[PDB]
């Protein structure tokens, strides 16, 4: 099957511009590659559901918008190089969320042997990318202060033990958590971010461990990459 | 613009439950309908295309149906693995549109959290601010009651709760709650204790600390 992958998303100003990507790998049948085949941009803002945005057939024709970025959103693609881009201007507060590239099942073109199919067939969305996520704000970024989560005598409870770290006061969403690098996977959980009363974000990431622990936390709107070591009180 | 409809918003269902999903169409939109798995913080996937194909490795289980503007997507016997968010969404006509989708939820047995109480480090303290957690692991139902005492003060107005999605082995929840104080309070007081109430615990569990110790 074709692979879709999203990039380019990040903080911005209201007003500004930004140009979003999606690259194509893998590939279908006969050795069809993404440039086989008409796509879409969708969106999903935060909470909510998913916004068909554009769609564009193979071979770079038949584009339509929804009303919601028409005059303002442009999509196009390379398909030398399986690509496909959503340049966006005149970006609103109302235009934040997660956005998708998303590949129509039915087969649009193929090059090799001369062939369009006639009509975009629109059909469904078979395969997505995991989405790249654009905010637009006034506000400046902040980067997590990353504090530790001790597990002490007495908080054994089961039988087990928990620890964690506090990744607190950051803007905007979202923050990445691993353990030891990776290596620690078994019983994680990374809470929801809840918004604070000072407009920032807080999070916890915790791990239960039977009765050397390090988080890895990751701010890309801040470049902030921190390792905090969790050791007992 | 088409509007899809889908009902309910939210269901609760036991697993090997036979679950109907519903999809109502504006107007009439033939088969020109798709359906969709949203699991959180991930991508869409396709599960059935035009109404009633399913897509090629997705379980067997799924099946579609219906025409014109009534549509049922049904689940022969639900899986732990099938929590999440369903959509519909429909091509007969651009722009092409999205229903508001339907929540899928585990009913299970009653499990019991874990609690445990964390004390603000010493980097945070060093810095003015104290945030105290207490984390309530692996339970379920979902409805639990976390009470801050301080010097056996109940607390109020100065705390956050952060709830993860169903897990989708065990369909149980955990809970953070996270009570913040200014350093000047935290000094003030000795003893900090979160109460846990929850219907899979026979009395409420609490658990506590002494600052500095």
């Amino acid at each position: 099957q074709v692979q879709l992958q999203e990039s380019g998303g990040g903080l911005v100003q209201p007003g500004e511009s930004l140009r979003l990507s999606c690259v194509g790998s893998g590939s279908s049948f006969g050795e069809s590659t993404l440039s086989y085949y008409a796509v879409s941009w969708v969106r999903q803002a935060p909470g909510k559901g998913l916004e068909w945005l554009s769609i564009i057939n193979a071979g770079g024709g038949d584009i339509d918008y929804a009303d919601s970025v028409e005059g303002r959103f442009t999509i196009s693609r390379d398909n030398s190089k399986e690509t496909l881009y959503l340049q966006m201007t005149n970006l609103r507060v109302e235009d934040t969320g997660v956005y998708y590239c998303a590949k129509h099942m039915s087969m649009q073109q193929v090059v090799s042997a001369g062939w369009e199919r006639a009509d975009l067939v629109g059909d469904a969305f078979d395969v997505w990318g995991q989405g790249t996520m654009v905010t637009v704000s006034s506000a400046s970024t902040k980067g997590p202060s990353v504090f530790p989560l001790a597990p002490s005598s007495k908080s054994t409870s089961g039988g087990t033990a928990a620890l964690g770290c506090l990744v607190k006061d950051y803007f905007p969403e979202p923050v990445t958590v691993s353990w030891n690098s990776g290596a620690l996977t078994s019983g994680v959980h990374t809470f929801p971010a809840v918004l604070q009363s000072s407009g920032l974000y807080s999070l916890s990431s915790v791990v239960t461990v039977p009765s050397t622990y390090i988080c890895n936390v990751n701010h890309k709107p801040s470049n902030t990459k921190v390792d905090k070591r969790v050791e007992p009180k | 613009d088409i509007q899809l409809t889908q009902s309910p918003s939210s269901l609760s269902a036991s697993v090997g439950d036979r679950v109907t999903l519903t999809c109502q169409a504006s107007q009439d939109i033939r088969k020109f309908l798709n359906w969709y798995q949203q699991k959180p913080g991930k991508g869409p996937k396709l599960l059935i295309y035009d109404a009633s194909n399913l897509q090629r490795g997705v379980p067997s289980r799924f099946s579609g149906g219906g025409s014109g503007t009534d549509f049922t997507l049904i689940i022969s016997s639900l899986q732990p693995e099938d929590v999440g968010t369903y959509y519909c969404q429909q091509y007969d006509g651009l722009p092409f549109t999205f229903g508001g989708g339907t929540k899928v939820v585990i009913k299970r047995t009653v499990a019991a959290p874990s609690v445990f109480i964390f004390p603000p480090s010493d980097e945070q303290l060093k810095s003015g601010t104290a945030s105290v957690v207490c984390l309530l692991n692996n339970f379920y139902p979902r409805e639990a009651k976390v009470q801050w005492k301080v010097d056996n003060a109940l607390q109020s107005g100065n705390s956050q709760e952060s709830v993860t999605e169903q897990d989708s082995k065990d369909s149980t929840y955990s809970l953070s709650s996270t009570l913040t104080l200014s350093k000047a309070d935290y000094e003030k007081h000795k003893v900090y204790a979160c109460e846990v109430t929850h219907q899979g615990l026979s009395s409420p569990v609490t658990k506590s600390f002494n600052r500095g110790e």
